[PDB]
């Protein structure tokens, strides 16, 4: 405020801002796929109840069975 | 087979070998760097080797135990996930559908052929295989030439080399006369 008696060129009657006018999806409803509502409610009530025994498994490259198939037991 | 697995062990291993040229790499690789399993648990506890195999555009890879993982699909295609029998197995069951007088003769006589019996290490476990299968001490005897890659030719060149040969091939005009009966009825 005080910076324009004290100095000179500091004149008035200056608009300080030139502006402007500050003027002002569709892919999964396809007839090809089933679109599948995902509900992690449902999907854990299925799941719920479903044991995986992991007693001596194996995915490595290692032979030395016939075959290996992990996640034997369950409930 | 051997190849297309071992170039899945790569993919594994880092090296994403895909292409068709790369391919034959591997099938180089295969030829140089593999060798068998002699007790594939006495190897798979142990580390190896890691072979330091060179790439023509200069690159370095290391193959580690799938050197010797790689051929074990011959024994056993259960690791590529296929029911079907091991070539001892063959081998075995090969000899053991004939007949019971000529059976010891057959463990004594056993004749390799087919580059893919190249392989270091792989005769001893065939004897290690088969014994394990055959019958208490019967002598199970294989021979294996150097020239096991040109035995099916060699013999085709002393075959074709005899008059027998002029009695027992197929005529053009018999075959223009009768066609695919004529192959069929002298394809032994
Ligand atoms: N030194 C080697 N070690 C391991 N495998 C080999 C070796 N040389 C050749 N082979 C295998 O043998 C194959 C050659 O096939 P081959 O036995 O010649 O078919 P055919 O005998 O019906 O012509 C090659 O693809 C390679 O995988």
């Amino acid at each position: 405020d005080p910076k324009y008696a004290d100095l000179p060129g500091i004149a008035r009657n200056e608009p300080d801002v030139y502006e402007t006018s500050d003027l002002p999806l569709e892919e999964l409803t396809s007839t090809s796929v089933e679109h599948i509502i995902v509900n992690p409610n449902a999907a854990y009530d299925k799941f719920k109840d479903k044991r995986v025994g992991t007693k001596g498994l194996d995915f490595s490259d290692r032979i030395g069975k016939t075959k290996r198939t992990g996640y034997e037991s369950g409930e | 087979d051997v190849s297309r697995f071992l170039r899945l062990y790569l993919r594994k291993e880092g090296y994403d070998f895909h292409s068709s040229s790369e391919f034959e790499i591997v099938k180089a690789i295969k030829e140089r760097a593999c060798y068998l399993s002699i007790n594939p648990q006495k190897d798979e506890t142990l580390e190896t080797e890691k072979a330091q195999y060179y790439l023509p555009d200069g690159s370095t890879i290391e193959i580690g135990p799938s050197r010797f993982r790689a051929p074990e699909l011959l024994f056993r295609p259960d690791l590529i996930g296929e029911e079907s029998e091991g070539i001892h197995e063959v081998l075995v069951f090969a000899i053991q559908k004939s007949d019971m007088d000529l059976r010891r003769t057959l463990f004594s006589n056993i004749v390799l052929s087919g580059g893919s019996t190249l392989f270091k290490g792989f005769g001893d476990r065939l004897l290690s295989e088969v014994k394990k299968l055959a019958p208490k001490d019967v002598k199970i005897r294989i021979s294996a030439p150097q020239e096991r890659l040109y035995s099916t030719w060699i013999g085709g060149s002393i075959l074709a080399s005899l008059d027998t040969f002029k009695k027992m091939w197929v005529s053009k005009k018999e075959y223009e006369e009768d066609g695919a009966r004529s192959i069929h009825r002298k394809t032994f």
